[PDB]
């Protein structure tokens, strides 16, 4: 289907709620990370690190701005790759919590064929199953499809994709 | 912000391309002349 680039206000949103273990919804766009945070300096300050190494330059004090301003100030520059944070995350969410031999590539291949899901928005489907990684690892391939197929529901439920 | 690096200055009002002071004349002067001034009426200025 249509290949549109991974928006940077959800990719910013995945790795919040990822840091804070909370669902993607549980996390408000509106509320400040030191606000999110409540009071625990280093959980933000791990937060900025993260978004430091994902996007590169960052505003001048991104823990008092909204995650919508910093959003869209990380967007202007954004030029639309997985990153290298998302890169390590993606890679110990599939080599911890997938079964032996369900690798990264062998997922891309799947969510293609059943979804017709290209590059961009199959980066948008891993985003969106790593902010609510499972707490044990799915032993049977059917169960790592039938999870990758709801995430894929998830994620054109959040952009608005018709399948 | 203007694709990414800070900006200052004149940008074209249609592509918002940053435009220098001393381009302007060969950017725009020809146009200027042409739409300035005595000239055919414009209907678009005058209600079509
Ligand atoms: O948000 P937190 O993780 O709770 O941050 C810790 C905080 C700096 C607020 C403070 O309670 C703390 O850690 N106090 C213990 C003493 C300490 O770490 N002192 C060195 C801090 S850095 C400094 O002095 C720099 C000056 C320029």
């Amino acid at each position: 289907i249509a290949d549109e680039p991974v928006k940077a206000s959800l990719l910013l949103h995945v790795l919040v709620a990822h840091k804070l273990k909370k669902s993607l919804d549980s996390i408000p766009m509106s509320k400040t990370i030191k606000d999110l945070v409540g009071g625990k300096s280093t959980v933000q300050n791990e937060i900025l690190g993260d978004l430091g190494k994902e996007f590169g330059t960052t505003p001048e004090k991104p823990e008092e701005t909204p995650l919508e301003e910093l959003a869209e100030t990380f967007q202007d520059t954004f030029s639309g790759a997985l990153g290298k944070q998302s890169s390590s995350l993606l890679s110990r969410l599939i080599s911890s919590k997938m079964p032996g031999g369900f690798t990264i590539t062998v997922a891309r291949k799947y969510l293609q064929t059943r979804w017709g899901l290209p590059s961009g928005r199959q980066d948008g489907v891993l985003l969106v199953a790593l902010s609510n990684e499972p707490a044990a690892r799915l032993g049977s391939e059917a169960d790592a499809k039938a999870f990758l197929d709801s995430m894929a529901q998830k994620y054109a439920s959040i952009v608005g994709v018709d399948l | 912000n203007l694709k990414g690096r800070p900006y200052t200055g004149w940008v074209d009002s249609k592509t918002k391309e940053p435009v220098d002071d001393k381009d302007v004349k060969a950017k725009y002067e020809t146009s200027i002349l042409e739409h300035s001034g005595i000239r055919l009426i414009e209907p678009e200025l005058f209600n079509g």
